C-alpha cells in the first residue's frame, strides 16, 4: 500500500497522467496530497463531463472528388450544415482545407458525403 | 456482459463519466492515433481487417 | 494478483494504453474481459 502510495505521489501530484481509475475517476487534471495519521490523504482534482447532446456525423466529406479526412477533432452536424468541431467539446466551425487532410477518393471510405471545402486562400487572392 | 458492450459500444467513456456515443468504426481510427497511426490505413483497408 | 488485475482493468480494458508488454505484445488498441472461476480472463487485441 505504501508502493502504490509513493507511485501516486509521484504520478499524480508531480506530474500529469492519461490514465482512467488511477489518478481518480475521469480525466487527470491534478491531485493535491494532504497529512494524515498513519498514512496520506489524497485530494484528486478531477474533469468530468456533464450533458450530452446527439450530433449527426460521418467519417469523411467529398468535394472535388478526393476524400477528405481530419486531422484533430470530429464531424458534426445539426441536420443542416456540417460542422467541425474538437472531441471532448462542441465549438462549430467552417471546413477549411488547414484542418482536413487529403487523401484516396470518394469511391473507399463507406460513408462519405457531399460537402464543400471551404478554401481560404481563394477569397484573398481576389481581393 | 456490461463491460464487453460498452468498450465496444461506448467507447472508452463510460468509466470516465456519462456514456458518449460513438459508432465503431470511428473508434478504431482514434486507437490508431495514440499509437502514432493516422485515420489513411483503417478506411482504405477495412475488407481486410 | 487482483492489484495487477484491477489494474488491467483501469489501463487496458477502460482506456487506451499506450505501454509495452503491459497489456500485451506490440501496441495496444483494447482489451476484452471474460468471466472465469477463481480469476479473469483477458482477450487482449494487439497491433503487430
Amino acid at each position: 500500500s505504501a508502493n502504490l502510495a509513493a507511485t501516486k505521489m509521484s504520478e499524480c501530484v508531480l506530474g500529469q497522467s492519461k490514465r482512467v481509475d488511477f489518478c481518480g475517476k475521469g480525466y487527470h487534471l491534478m491531485s493535491f496530497p494532504q497529512s494524515a495519521p498513519h498514512g496520506v490523504v489524497f485530494l484528486h482534482v478531477t474533469y468530468v463531463p456533464a450533458q450530452e447532446k446527439n450530433f449527426t456525423t460521418a467519417p469523411a466529406i467529398c468535394h472535388d472528388g478526393k476524400a477528405h479526412f481530419p486531422r484533430e477533432g470530429v464531424f458534426v452536424s445539426n441536420g443542416t450544415h456540417w460542422f467541425v468541431t474538437q472531441r471532448n467539446f462542441y465549438e462549430p466551425q467552417i471546413i477549411t482545407t488547414d484542418n482536413t487532410f487529403v487523401s484516396g477518393n470518394c469511391d473507399v471510405v463507406i460513408g462519405i458525403v457531399n460537402n464543400t471545402v471551404y478554401d481560404p486562400l481563394q477569397p484573398e487572392l481576389d481581393s | 456482459s456490461a463491460l464487453l458492450a460498452g468498450t465496444i459500444t461506448s467507447g472508452w467513456t463510460f468509466g470516465a463519466g456519462a456514456a458518449l456515443q460513438i459508432p465503431f468504426a470511428m473508434q478504431m481510427a482514434y486507437r490508431f492515433n495514440g499509437i502514432g497511426v493516422t485515420q489513411n490505413v483503417l478506411y482504405e483497408n477495412q475488407k481486410l481487417i
